[PDB]
Order: structure tokens, then C-alpha cells, then sequence
């Protein structure tokens, strides 16, 4: 869930 | 490339090889690693049987491999010598248990370590024992006075629950567990605190605060320092559970605190790696989940047929940098009845104790509260989640409605009444009167800092004025209408007394 | 059968057993150890052989504990897989993986029995019936309709409301069913299984005064068990349900919780059976095993099985290989979120990620499909708007956009219903909402005629009428 | 050399040292090597798809036809039931190795064009007895028309130590030419 | 005679030693091996037994360089663990890993030795007194007080201020603290082990003439030795302080720098001992390795050990297994940020990630704990607002929010304090500030009697009057 | 369906047949393409096929690679 939440913060 | 062929065993077996004999009664030592010994011989030994070395250090025959036995050590193997003989103890890892252990600091070896004397216990119990099944259990239906108003209103822990106290570094977890133990001084529960792999100064500090607060007649402190091997640390919570499990079989309500469980988990990771078992995610074994399950499922409430002696776990797990996605936090969350997550960011922000009420779970719910608190704390945690989520959004706004802003104020008053100081227990009478003064909007007319400074004086006021409130709430456990009328008069006259101020 | 196999190695839960070179058991046979316990009496520790190793040694898996098993014990082949009792005797009895009655009642009628391991039905004996059935939970009714006879997953994390939802779903469906139900507990809290047993003893579906008139059979392989029990309780329960649909030919139900503990038990025992580790630590035999288990759960031309099973998701990551595998073998999937969980909206079903195969124009009616896709539309609009209105502010959106924000903020609260089993957790009497009421509520909320109601009026209300009466309650209290 | 095999060979040398039957077991394993030099019988015992009772029977017939003491045969019994049968050739090369090592019959090799007599063999025997501590020094000779002037003597645990008195001078010269 | 055997293998610093069969070395017995040099006989290579491999063979990590070690040399077992000299001889001397002088002076007493693998004092022998130990730095004094007798951990990345901080703590403390202070240099530069020595010698702490009255012992496992030596210098310094605390009853100080190298030593040798790798790179026996040092560094009723130590967190990661297992055996952590270092507020102590077990109102009183609590509250309020500030700025806030942002912007600068050591870097000379005046400075900040003067006034000062006179001074130079 | 062939091998099959099935579809499409006739083929999905092949490799002790997928 770390990479998904990091991608979503990027977005 | 393969062990058990060390050219002295080969001649020992080649001198007689017209035979089918067995050498069950003895066994030799082939390797002595960093706490794990490979044994040749022992052609009858169980998996888990206690095996004693030539020095006199006992061990457990964990891995029963083909021709040789990989035995772990319940001590430091500095004086083991290879080629020397081992034995079989015949019993499978029992510790003595009786009601003379109460108040004494014990090793994981179940031998006392405060030097206060040797302890006597006739009946013994295995350190590993199966959990009670479905017939010898019942629903959790008694309360448990933790003393903290936040947990006792919003995350109701009851007698027979296992509430994981999960958190981060230095965020108040052991403080929560110690207040839970120290509060019980008139309820007759047998507290057990198994300190696994903690700093010895912290063990002595906790036992000194215990013996100064008077809980030396309750507890047993099953504490070993960091200098135990991996095996003693891995075994310690099973010893603590054996003691408390003995007690709850004797229809006494107990309370056990595992502190921590990631320390037992890393201890088990050591032995899974030094016995060359395969590692999994983050080099943990696959079966550390089953380890925590077999340890943690032993705590529940016994049925009406087995004396109804409950047993409550309160395992403690720290999370590095505040996550859950790691292995051992996720496992212990999935096993326990709910979890209490303590956030260090609400901790540094004055909110102490720092219970993040959003993601803290109580799986037993208001069937673990008395009828009084069950009435007044009916829809409390959910409405507080709503107030927190709409206060987070009302910062994205400029102008609001007065109705919702008054709602934000009342939610702030509910938020302010739940900060409980350390070593300051609230009783259930104090708790329910505080929460009735809170949830009905009797606080919405004063300033923020005045909330607790008003509430403590009101509580002392009803202490010294209305014992009929105490008797109604205590004897009958139900929030009747006469008590509510008493409380409303108390709030009104207290408001006039502060209006004089 | 009738050989004498000796234990040759015990690495915890796995055993290595050797046989005389004449007879050797088949894969998935059932060994049984004539060992001894601590008191010296003969105790059986049942086993399944998972692997032929060569040099006339085979590798077993213990269905019970190993503490007390000695290198030099004797085992007896049964010449069969683990047969489990079936029929009308398996009704109202708690059952282990070993087919033994765990509840303190007498034995079971073992003249009719069935082996655990069989193969899934042929392609021609699958019944293409796509009928809808009204659940009652407003989200589960409207947004994600459930297929009758088709598998259904409750994907969720830890402590979001899977078990509450599946227990309330039993409370709703089983009493209004037309057949038998079976419950298989795979790795759950023992006290929660006993909570279910007591709540169903008082809910009459056991009717324990007269056995075999019960309508539920309970199997439990929970968390305090060695990996064999958890790895095979799903197969035991599925064999019971398969008997109930193949010989009786009646609609059966099968609530499987928790299936992630089944896969985890497989991986736990699989790392030690010699297999290389797959991705992050599950077994290499992941997908074909979930096929060998799931594809037996199917509707058929004799009697369908609707299988509401609760799938755990580790770390709330649907990427994880066990949810990634489990998604394929399910029809009507439901995603339980943590955001809506801590937000207060229970049930925490994620409206945007929960998606079914039954929500169709030609399967679930025109007005339902239009209103459901429209609700998902306006919520996707709000969740897209969120990271803008965070930093921008609320006075810098247009009337259509702020109207969308407020209407979505009503909708999200209205999809929260106080369950029957959650009265302990909410503080409200239980609710049951019809499909008609839910589509009426969303027509009324969306079309505009309720934007004068409070955005806490739709919180934990059953009908839109109850939302209006709660709105009157709130406003009257505030005006005093 | 603590291999999987030199432990077995060292065990057999240990048994023959405590029993006092080493110099017999040398020719014993000479017979057993001329047994296991043939691929069909070593292939019979090596491959794992031949049942164990017939292996017992046929090795017993080899014993009753060649007359061996269980001092030798129990090794093969332990090997076959310990599935170390495919390492028998390694063990039987290391048996004479450890046997020469402990009983001090050290082997010395020479590789040259040599047409030698007892003199050069004897003087190199006593010289390497003095410098290597050879209890009994035994020679090995290889005829090689390549290295022209002198010889190439090897000895040690495996023959590791070398001094060649033929072509080493040649390589020193062609190396110090350009240098 | 002691039993002697031959080495069968060598794989770098890991030496495999076979023995005669009946007589085997114990666990942790040292193996003095004779070896071969180019000139003479070296013998300085020395091995301690870690494992027993069977076939009358042990495996032993070499403490010194492993070249010279030809396979098949004679190894004598001493029969005891590795035993270093201690008592009056080590004082004022720089020692090696095996307890041998490396400062090129006279031979120390080879008589009053003690083995390094002695066990920890029993749980009965513990003392339970909690007293604050003021050092004069604002961030340790207000927020996370250090404890007399408690182990104190300093964390941080590479070059974030750990060694200047431990040298400043030594500068303030070790002059007046009338007990021996055993500095231990494990895994750091020999330049530091030299500059410390030259400062000690020139100051007068180590007087060459009359080296007896020195009351400071040193030992150095630097960055030029095999992993065995950097793995055992910690235990060398530990027994060299343990003798003082046990027998002379002295309050002893201990300064280790930096124990992450002592962890990495074991993580480097366990991959050579063949043991299976644990979490991402380290050894499986990691926390036991930690405890086998840390639990022996406890205070008793006989004496005291206060152990300042730097714990280098690797790759600026705080949740790596070695700092993660270091965090448990400490009485106070003071983690050193990279952001506060790059932004110039030196020392770069992370304020609200610094924690001590002694910030309790029963120890430091009500007023001090109250002021500390409110300081941490305002700092976290600014920390929460930092994202909204960084993306957009400050004008979007309420006035009541910019009051906290301004107060914490003044605090974040007043948390600096110039060092008596780091004056040679910045140029601002060292200032010692008391706790009783740090509290009053922070009370004057939080009251609002100082919020009018600017924010760079509070930067790099000592007392509060230095900040007010700084504000009065920078309004003269127009 | 008057022209569509649908080869299929579901999850309950071994990894062997899941790995095989796209090649049988490709051989059928190859044959019909070599009869001078235009064709089409749909693979659904290659992820399941890759998981089957990865399991078949890891069971045969072929060395694992990136995210356990073998080097093939
Ligand atoms: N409600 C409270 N009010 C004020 N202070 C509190 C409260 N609860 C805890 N604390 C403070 O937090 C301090 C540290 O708590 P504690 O040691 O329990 O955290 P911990 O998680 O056990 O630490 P560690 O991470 O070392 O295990 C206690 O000394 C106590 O003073
Ligand atoms: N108070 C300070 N003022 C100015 N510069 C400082 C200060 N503290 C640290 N520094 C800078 O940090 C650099 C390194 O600090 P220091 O050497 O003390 O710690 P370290 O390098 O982390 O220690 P080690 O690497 O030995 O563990 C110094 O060059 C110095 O320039
Ligand atoms: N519909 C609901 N209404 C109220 N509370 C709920 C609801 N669903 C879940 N909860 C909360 O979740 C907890 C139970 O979650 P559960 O389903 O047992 O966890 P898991 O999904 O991990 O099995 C209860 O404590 C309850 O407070």
C-alpha cells in the first residue's frame, strides 16, 4: 500500500 | 556435506553392523553453534521433549531430523563439549504453578529472580497447552475497569477480550498496561505481566512502581532481560500464559500483558534462522503467525461448566515509523479482538493518552460495559468519528452554519473531557457522570481550557455530596432516572458555584 | 492399508514416513498414527501424504499437533483420502476437519460418507441462472447486486466489518432460505465462532432440542490449529455442501471465513515441504490450488450454491498475490475500505471499488442500473474533486460543483445502515432496507428534492422516510 | 581434506589402525577397486532403481566368492544403506591415501625421459625422507619425452610441492631474456 | 601444557581450527596462533572460538589481520576467554582490542586481568534512583533530559553532528565529573582517535609526566581493522569500565563511537561464518548481540555507568534493524536530522523525535515538564502546518495559527546553541547555558514578551539576554 | 459462434495445461492462417499463463528471478 499511496500523493 | 558422519560415529557404527539395535537412552553432541546443538542419538525423543546436556543445561528437541536431532538450548551453551552425552527428561516442558507465585519476579525458567526466596508449587502445567475449544467458552459479558475514560467509553475492553495495544516508540503503551494492572486493586483479578526482551532497568522500574502502588499481592512479573538467549525470550510468554491459565482454570479472573510480542517474534526469527529453516517476508518464518495464534488464543472466558474464570490478554506491539504493513504487526492485528492504535502525533499534541479513536477497534463492544455506561456511551465512538471527520473538513471552509458550528464545539468538549492524566485512574461512577455531563451539552457554554478544571471539581462535588448516585450506579449497574435527576441537580448547582467564581 | 510405516523425520508440522517397498500410499491418502500421548494411551494423529520422495520414504502433513510424536512410531495407511461424514447427520453439529463432532453430543451416523478430494463438475453441468436476490443492506442491494448460486467475496482488511457483515448476512439470508446452509470456519477467533454458535442457538436455526431439524452444519478449523486443519477445513465444508447439492439436489449456502487463512496455511506448510518460495512468500502452488478449491464451488443443474466468503487482504493492499488470485474465482465482489471505516460509515464497503456482474440493464432492470451508475458517477466526481477542494477552498467552486459536493456528502452517509448484529457496536435497533426503498431514496436524493435536509440526517437511517424524520428531529432539537 | 569421502576413508583407516589390519585392507581395496573399475557392477550398485535385498544378496556373494572380513564389508553395508554408494570410488581412492599418510609410506613421482636404475630412485628417496620426514619412501615413475634435461618431482598431501630441474631453467632464461 | 591443534581452513577473517580429538576448546576461548611473518614470528594474530563444527574442529574469528595465516600452522588454545588488563595500568593510556598498549609507551600491568565475556549483574543488584543529568545544551535540557546511570543514544546520518556533540558533552562533563571516563572508539576515524588524544594530552587530562593521575582510559577499534576487532573493542571498553565500577565503586562515564560499526562487524562476519542471513543484511543473532553489550552497562548499588554513544543510522534510515534494535536499550534518544543540518540550525537535533524516559513531572517538577510539554505541542503544530506552508505559504492561515507558526519559528532557531568545540567551524564561541535559564528563556518566548523582535535574533545564542541584546544590537548597524 | 473457436483451460487445471492452451490456440490460428484465410486470436490472460509457467519452473527448482518469475 506504500507504493500506491505514494503514487497517489504524486498525482 | 551431510552431518552425522564425523568419522568417530562411522567407526562406532561400523564396529557393530550386524544388528538393528537402538541407542534411545543416550545421545552425543556433534555440533555446538550459537545456542543450537545438533545431537546424534536419542532414538525415541518427541518433538518438544526436554533434553538435558552433559553440562547440565536442558534443551528442547525442536527439529527431529532423520539421523540426528537439532536441539535448541534453554541456556547459554558455553560449557557444552562435543562428544559428551545427553539424556531425556521424559516430561515435555512443564513448569510448576501454584498460588505462591503471587508478587514475585520470575524468569522464563519459572524460577524466581528477585532473591526473595524459593517458591513451592506441587501441580505442574506444560508451558504449551491447547486453547479452550468452542464448548468450554461463552460470549464475553463482563466489564473490565481499565481506568482510562477513553478506552472504557469508546473501545470497551471486557473480561475475556485480547486487546492489542499497538503503537510506536515511547508513545505510552506500557503506561496503558501498567495503569490497567494498578487500577484493579479492589476487583480481585490476578494480573500477569510478562516483560519480554526489555531493558532490565525498565523491568525494575515497573516492579518498583508496582510495589509502591500496592499491586504486589496481585501480579507475577515474568520478566527476563535482553541477555537471555533467543529461546528463553521466545518461551517467556508461554510461561506467563501457563501461570495465568492455571489461575483461570481455578475460576479466578486474570489479566495477562505480553510486552512486547514483536520481541518474541524476533527471538523466534533467530532460531528459525540458526536452525536454517527457510525465511519468509522480512526473514520471518512462515509460522510466526501460528506461533502468535497458539499463544494468544488461550485467553478467553470459560463457560458456565468450567467455573467461568476469565483470562484477559493485552499484547503490546510497537510499529517502527507508524505502519501496519510489516509482518508481525499485521499478524497480531488479525489475531486479536480489535486493536488499540496509539499515535505519537496525537501524543506530542497534548492528547494523552494518545488513542487514535478512528482506527482503534473494539470487537466485543458495549456487551463489555455495564448498563449505565452502555446507556450513556451508546453512539459515542461513532459520533466522535463523525465529529473528527467533519472538523477535518470544516477547515476547508470559510463560513458555516451555527448549528454545525455548535456541533463542532460540543464535539470539542467531548474531545477535551477524555484526556486522562498518567497514574490518574477514573472509576466507573466518575466515568459515567463525566460522560453524562459531556454528551448532553452541559459543557458547551465554557472555554476550552476550563473543561477538565470544571469536571474534576464537579466529580469531587458529587463525591462529597451525593452517595446515592454512587450506590445506584454501583449496586444495580443501571443508569436509572433517580440518578439522572441527582446528576442534573449536581450540574446545575455546580454551575452556580462556578458562576460565583 | 495393512502395512507398517515408521516415522523417519519430524520437522515440526511435516513428517517423513517410510514404508515397506511393496506398498506405498498414493498422493492425498490418509495416514493415521497409532502413537501415544502424555498419559500413555493410544492417540491418533491423522495425516495426509502430500508428496512421494523416493527411497521408499514419503512426506506427510500432520492434521493435529506433533508434540509427543517420536521417531519410531507406527502409522497405518487407510488406502483412501480423508473421508468426511455427510447426510442428514451433519446438521446441527460442530465439526472438525477430521469429521468428528466437536460439540459435546454423541457420534454421527457414518454409513454414508464422502472423500474430501474430488474434481469440479464438467462444463455441461453448470446452470447459467443469473437471478438476483435482495440482500437488504442498501449498498449490497443497489450498488453491487449478488448473484444467486454464484460465488461472492467479502474482500477486506482487518477489523473493517467482514465478519459483522457475514454474520448479519446469515441473520438475513438463512431464515429466508429454501434449503440447507453450511458454515466452514477457516482460521478465525475461537470466541467469535462460539459467539456465532450461541447467537444461532438463540436464533433457533439450530433448534437444538430436536437434532436433524436444524438448517446449519458448522465446520471450524480456526487459528489455534496446526496448518493441516486450516488447510483442509475448507475442503471438508465444501464436500458437505457438495453432498447437499448432488444427492439432495437443493439450494445450499456456504459461508467461508477466512479463506486467506487457508492460503496462509498452505504457504506455512509449503515452505517446509521443500518447495521454492514464490512471490512475497506464498507457495508456488497458489493459483491452481485456489482453482482446485474454488471451482468445485459452483451452481449446477441440481442445486445452486451461493458462496458468500470473506477474503482477508493483508495491509489493505489488493495488489497482494492472494487477493490477486482470489479475485478471479468470484462473481459479485465487495471491497471494504479503511477510509469509510474510520470515517464512520459502516458498512465500510467502498462504493467505487465494489463492482458486480449482475448490475446490468437486462439483468437488474433499467431504473436500478441507471440510478446505480449515476450514484457511482457522482461519487467518482467527488473523489476526483477532493484533492482540489483540499487546498483550494470551498468558496471557489461553482454551483454545480458545490451541489455535487454536498449531494455526494449526503449519499455517502445514506449508504450506512445500523445492522442487526451491530447493535452492540452502534447503539440503535436493527434495520432491514428493501431494494424498492433504496432506489426510492436515491431517486429522491439525486433529483434534488432533499437538499434542505442536514448532512447528518442520512447517517444510520433505514428508509428515506427515516432520514426525513431524523432531519426533523435534528432541526427541532437545534431550534429547541 | 574433510570431504564427504575422506571422512569415510579416514574412518576405515581408523578401524584398520585400532584393529591392526591396514596392510591387508590395502590389497583388499585393490580388489574392490578392480571390482569398481568395471562400469557394470559399479552401475549395478550405484543406480537407485534396484531393490535393496538383492543388493544385500549379491554383495554377500561377492564376499563368499572373494573371502572378506566384515572389517571390510561393514563399510559397504553402511555405504549402501546410507546411500553413499555413488561415492565409493572417491572413498577407495582416499583410503590408500590416508593409509599411506598415517603408516608413513609416502609416494614420490618423477616425470622425464628417464631410463633409470636403483641409484637415482634411492638417493631421491632418502633425500625426500630427510626433507619431508618420509617414514617409508616409495617412488613412482613416469616416462615423458618432453622435458629434456632433468626431472619434475612432486610430493605432499596431493603432490603439491614441486621442483622441476629440466624446463624451469628454460623458463627462467626465456623470462629473463626480455625481463 | 595446553592442547594445540592446526588450522584446516581460512576464509578471510574466519579461521577453522582442528584439534586433537578428546581435547577441544570451549566457547569464546582465545586461540593464540603462532603464524609466520616476513621477519621473525608475528603471533599477533589471535582467534576466539565462536562455534564447534564437529570432527574435533572449531571455527574462530581472527582478531587481527588474517594474512600470514598459512593453512597447517600450530594453534595453541589458552583455555580462557579473551582477557584484557584493567586496574590502574590502563589509566591515561590508549589501548588496543586485545588489551595491549598502542600509544607506544611502557608495558602495562599484565597481572590484574579480567575476561571480556563476563555476564551481566543480576536483577537483584539493580538500583532504582532517577536523577537528571544536566549537560548545558538547550535541546537535551528542556525536551529530553538525560539520566544519571542510564544509557544515552545519539543517532543520525553521516556528518550530521554526532561526534562534535559527543565531544561537547565530554567537554562539559568530564572535567568536573570526578570519575573515570572510558572513551571507546569503535569503527570511526583514527583522526578522531588522535585529535581526542591530543586535546586530552594538551589540556592536562592525560599528563605525560605523572601518567598515574589521569582518570581517563581509551580504546580504539578504528576503520582499519578486521571485523573481529571492531566486534570486540566494545567488550574491551566494557570490561575496562566494569572493573572500575565494580571494585572502586566509582561513577564511571562511557563514550562509545559509534556502535553501528560494532553491529556491522557482526553482520560482516556472520556472512563469513556461513550462518543464514537475517533481515535485509544483518545476522540472525542481532538483538542478542545488542543485549550482550547493553545489559552489562547498567548501574548498581556498587557504582554507576553512564554511556553516551553515537548510533549511526544507515543511509539516513531510522527503521533499519540495527538502530531499531538499538532504540530499546536506551534511556534517551536524540535523533539528529538531515533537514535541520542542511538548513543550518546546528545542532540538528530533531526536537519532537527526541525522547527520554525521564521527562516525567515527578522527576523534573511540574513547571519544567509543563513548559517542555507546551514547547513540544507548538513545535508539532508548526510541523503539521509545514506542508500547507510549503505548498502555498503563510497568508492563508488564521491569526491564531500564525501565532503558533511564529512562536515555533522562534523556537526552532532558539533550539540552536553554539558549541565550545564547533567554534572553530562557525566562529561563534561556545556558550554554556543552564537548565534553570533555558526554562526561563522558553517561558519568555511562550509568554509573548519577546515575539516582537525578529526570528533571526534567536539564532545561535546562549542565554535569553544574548537574544535580546542581539535584537538590540542588530538595530544599531543600520 | 458460427466461426469462433474458444479453447479454454480454467484455473482448476494444472499449471501445465494453462501454460499449454495459448499454444494450442496459436497453432489453430496458424493453421487457419496458412489456409490463405484471415484470422484472429484472443489471449485471456497472459498473466495467468505466466503464473502457471512460473509455478512449473519453481517446482522444477529452476532459479527464480525478478518477482519469482523465471528467466524465460
Ligand atoms: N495519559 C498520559 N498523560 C501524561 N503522560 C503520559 C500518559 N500516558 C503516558 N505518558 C507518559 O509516557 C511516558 C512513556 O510511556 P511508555 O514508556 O509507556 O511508552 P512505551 O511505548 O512503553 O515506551 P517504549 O517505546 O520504550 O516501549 C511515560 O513515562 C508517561 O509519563
Ligand atoms: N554545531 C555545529 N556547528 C557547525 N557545524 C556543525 C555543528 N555540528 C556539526 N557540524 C558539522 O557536521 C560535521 C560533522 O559532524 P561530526 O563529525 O561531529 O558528526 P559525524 O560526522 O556524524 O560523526 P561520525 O561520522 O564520526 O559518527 C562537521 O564538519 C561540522 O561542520
Ligand atoms: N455495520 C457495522 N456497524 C457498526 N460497527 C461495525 C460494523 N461493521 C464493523 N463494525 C466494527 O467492526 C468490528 C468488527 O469487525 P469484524 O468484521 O469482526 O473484523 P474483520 O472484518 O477483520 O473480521 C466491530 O468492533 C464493530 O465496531
Amino acid at each position: 500500500a506504500n507504493l500506491r499511496e505514494l503514487r497517489d500523493r504524486i498525482g | 556435506i551431510r552431518a552425522d558422519e564425523i568419522s568417530k560415529i562411522i567407526r562406532e557404527r561400523i564396529e557393530g553392523y550386524n544388528r538393528e539395535v537402538k541407542v534411545v537412552n543416550t545421545g552425543t553432541v556433534l555440533q555446538v553453534g550459537d545456542g543450537i546443538a545438533r545431537i546424534h542419538g536419542l532414538d525415541e525423543v518427541m518433538a518438544g521433549e526436554l533434553v538435558e546436556f552433559e553440562e547440565g543445561t536442558i534443551g528442547i528437541a525442536l527439529n527431529l531430523e532423520s539421523n540426528n536431532v537439532g536441539v535448541v538450548l534453554m541456556g547459554d551453551g558455553l560449557m557444552i563439549q562435543e562428544g559428551s552425552s545427553v539424556k531425556a527428561t521424559g516430561r515435555i516442558a512443564q513448569i510448576p504453578v501454584s498460588e505462591a507465585y503471587l508478587g514475585r519476579v520470575i524468569n522464563a525458567l519459572a524460577k524466581p529472580i528477585d532473591g526473595r526466596g524459593e517458591i513451592t508449587a506441587s501441580e505442574s502445567r506444560l508451558i504449551e497447552s491447547p486453547a479452550p475449544g468452542i464448548m468450554s467458552r461463552r460470549s464475553v459479558y463482563e466489564p473490565l475497569q481499565t481506568g482510562l475514560i477513553a478506552i472504557d467509553a469508546m473501545i470497551p475492553v471486557g473480561r475475556g477480550q485480547r486487546e492489542l495495544i499497538i503503537g510506536d516508540r515511547q508513545t505510552g503503551k506500557t503506561a496503558v498496561a501498567t495503569d490497567t494492572i494498578l487500577n484493579q486493586q479492589g476487583q480481585n483479578v490476578i494480573c500477569v505481566y510478562v516483560a519480554i526482551g526489555q531493558k532490565a532497568s525498565s523491568v525494575a522500574q515497573v516492579v518498583t512502581n508496582f510495589q509502591e502502588r500496592g499491586a504486589m499481592e496481585y501480579t507475577i512479573v515474568v520478566a527476563e532481560t535482553a541477555d537471555s538467549p533467543a529461546t528463553l525470550q521466545y518461551l517467556a510468554p508461554y510461561t506467563g500464559a501457563a501461570l495465568a491459565e492455571y489461575f483461570m482454570y481455578r475460576e479466578r479472573h486474570t489479566l495477562i500483558i505480553y510486552d512486547d510480542l514483536s520481541k518474541q517474534a524476533q527471538a523466534y526469527r533467530q532460531m528459525s534462522l540458526l536452525l536454517r529453516r527457510p525465511p519468509g517476508r522480512e526473514a520471518y518464518p512462515g509460522d510466526v503467525f501460528y506461533l502468535h495464534s497458539r499463544l494468544l488464543e488461550r485467553a478467553a472466558k470459560l463457560s458456565s461448566l468450567l467455573g467461568e474464570g476469565s483470562m484477559t490478554a493485552l499484547p503490546i506491539v510497537e510499529t517502527q515509523a507508524g505502519d501496519v504493513s510489516a509482518y508481525i504487526p499485521t499478524n497480531v492485528i488479525s489475531i486479536t479482538d480489535g486493536q488499540i492504535f496509539l499515535s505519537a502525533d496525537l501524543f506530542n499534541a497534548g492528547i494523552r493518552p494518545a488513542i487514535n479513536v478512528g482506527i482503534s477497534v473494539s470487537r466485543v463492544g458495549s456487551a463489555a460495559q455495564i448498563k449505565a455506561m452502555k446507556k450513556v456511551a451508546g453512539k459515542l465512538k461513532l459520533e466522535l468519528a463523525q465529529f473528527a471527520e467533519l472538523e477535518a473538513f470544516a477547515q476547508f471552509a470559510s463560513d458555516l452554519d451555527k448549528a454545525t458550528q455548535n456541533q463542532l464545539a460540543r464535539g470539542q468538549r467531548l474531545r477535551e473531557l477524555l484526556k486522562q492524566p498518567q497514574s490518574a485512574p477514573l472509576t466507573v461512577e466518575e466515568q459515567v457522570m463525566t460522560i453524562y455531563t459531556g454528551t448532553n451539552g452541559y459543557l458547551d457554554s465554557l472555554e476550552l481550557d476550563q473543561v477538565r478544571k470544571y469536571l474534576v471539581e464537579l466529580r469531587t462535588y458529587v463525591k462529597t455530596n451525593k452517595p446515592e448516585f454512587q450506590e445506584i450506579i454501583s449496586s444495580t449497574k443501571t443508569f436509572t432516572e433517580e440518578a439522572e435527576a441527582l446528576l442534573k441537580e449536581a450540574i446545575q448547582e455546580q454551575m452556580e458555584r462556578f458562576l460565583l467564581q | 492399508k495393512k502395512n507398517l510405516g515408521r516415522i523417519a523425520q519430524i520437522i515440526g508440522p511435516v513428517l517423513d514416513v517410510a514404508f515397506p517397498p511393496g506398498k506405498m500410499p498414493n498422493i492425498y491418502n490418509a495416514l493415521i498414527v497409532k502413537g501415544r500421548d502424555t498419559a500413555g494411551q493410544p492417540m491418533n494423529v491423522t495425516c495426509e501424504v502430500q508428496q512421494l520422495l523416493g527411497n521408499n520414504r514419503v512426506r506427510a502433513v500432520a492434521m493435529s499437533a506433533t508434540d509427543g510424536l517420536t521417531r519410531g512410531m507406527e502409522v497405518i495407511d487407510t488406502g483412501a483420502p480423508l473421508s468426511v461424514p455427510v447426510g442428514g447427520a451433519t446438521l446441527g453439529r460442530i465439526f472438525n476437519v477430521l469429521g468428528e463432532p466437536v460439540d459435546n453430543l454423541g457420534p454421527v451416523d457414518t454409513r454414508t460418507t464422502s472423500p474430501i478430494h474430488r474434481s469440479a463438475p464438467a462444463f455441461t453441468q453448470l446452470d447459467t441462472k443469473l437471478s438476483i436476490f435482495e440482500t437488504g443492506i442498501k449498498v449490497v442491494d443497489l450498488l453491487a447486486p449478488y448473484r444467486r448460486g454464484g460465488k461472492i467475496g467479502l474482500f477486506g482488511g482487518a477489523g473493517v466489518g467482514k465478519t459483522v457483515l457475514i454474520m448479519e448476512l446469515i441473520n438475513n439470508i438463512a431464515k429466508a432460505h429454501g434449503g440447507v446452509s453450511v458454515f466452514g470456519g477457516v482460521g478465525e477467533r475461537t470466541r467469535e465462532g462460539n459467539d456465532l454458535y450461541m447467537e444461532m442457538k438463540e436464533s433457533g436455526v439450530i433448534n437444538e432440542q430436536n437434532i436433524a431439524e436444524s438448517k446449519v452444519a458448522l465446520v471450524y478449523g480456526q487459528m489455534n490449529e496446526p496448518p493441516g486443519a486450516r488447510m483442509r477445513v475448507g475442503l471438508t465444508a465444501l464436500t458437505m455442501a457438495e453432498y447437499f447439492r448432488d444427492v439432495n439436489e437443493q439450494d445450499v449456502l456456504l459461508f467461508i471465513d477466512n479463506i486467506f487463512r487457508f492460503v496462509q496455511a498452505g504457504s506455512e506448510v509449503s515452505a517446509l515441504l521443500g518447495r521454492m518460495p514464490s512471490a512475497v512468500g506464498y507457495q508456488p502452488t497458489l493459483s491452481t490450488e485456489m482453482g482446485s478449491l474454488q471451482e468445485r464451488i459452483t451452481s449446477t443443474k441440481e442445486g445452486s450454491i451461493t458462496s458468500i466468503q470473506a477474503v482477508y487482504v493483508p495491509a489493505d493492499d489488493l495488489t497482494d498475490p492472494a487477493p490477486a488470485t482470489t479475485f478471479a474465482h468470484l462473481d459479485a465482489t465487495t471491497v471494504l475500505s479503511r477510509g469509510l471505516a474510520a470515517k464512520g460509515i459502516y458498512p465500510a464497503v467502498d462504493p467505487l471499488d465494489s463492482t458486480s456482474t449482475m448490475l446490468q440493464p437486462r439483468i437488474v432492470g433499467e431504473e436500478h442500473y441507471e440510478i446505480a451508475q449515476r450514484v457511482k458517477e457522482t461519487l467518482q466526481r467527488y473523489k476526483e474533486l477532493q484533492d482540489i477542494i483540499a487546498i483550494l477552498g470551498l468558496d471557489e467552486l461553482s454551483e454545480e460543483d458545490r451541489l455535487t459536493v454536498a449531494r455526494a456528502r449526503k449519499i455517502e452517509r445514506f449508504l450506512s445502515q445500523p445492522f442487526f448484529v451491530a447493535e452492540v457496536f452502534t447503539g440503535s435497533p436493527g434495520k432491514y432496507v428493501g431494494l424498492a426503498e433504496t432506489i426510492r431514496g436515491f431517486q429522491l436524493i439525486l433529483s434534488g428534492e432533499l437538499d434542505s435536509l442536514p448532512e447528518q440526517a442520512f447517517y444510520l437511517v433505514g428508509n428515506i422516510d427515516e432520514a426525513t424524520a431524523k432531519a426533523m428531529n435534528l432541526e427541532m432539537e437545534s431550534k429547541l | 581434506v574433510d570431504s564427504t569421502a575422506s571422512r569415510y576413508a579416514s574412518a576405515l583407516a581408523d578401524v584398520a589402525d585400532v584393529t591392526g589390519t591396514l596392510e591387508a585392507t590395502n590389497s583388499d581395496v585393490e580388489k574392490l577397486i578392480r571390482i569398481f573399475s568395471e562400469e557394470p557392477v559399479y552401475y549395478f550398485f550405484a543406480n537407485p532403481v534396484i531393490s535393496i535385498d538383492n543388493k544385500r544378496s549379491v554383495l554377500d556373494e561377492i564376499i563368499t566368492t572373494s573371502g572378506l572380513q566384515p572389517h571390510t564389508a561393514n563399510f559397504i553395508n553402511i555405504l549402501i544403506d546410507s546411500e553413499r554408494i555413488n561415492l565409493v570410488k572417491e572413498i577407495l581412492n582416499e583410503f590408500e591415501d590416508v593409509f599411506n599418510k598415517i603408516t608413513g609410506t609416502e609416494v614420490a613421482v618423477v616425470t622425464s625421459v628417464v631410463k633409470l636404475e636403483n641409484d637415482h630412485l634411492a638417493q631421491i628417496a632418502k633425500g625426500v625422507q630427510k626433507i619431508t620426514g618420509a617414514k617409508n619412501v616409495r617412488i613412482k615413475t613416469v616416462i615423458d619425452p618432453s622435458l629434456v634435461a632433468g626431472f619434475t618431482i612432486r610430493y605432499g598431501n596431493e603432490g603439491s610441492k614441486l621442483v622441476d630441474m629440466s624446463v624451469k631453467k628454460q623458463l627462467e632464461e626465456i623470462a629473463a631474456q626480455l625481463e
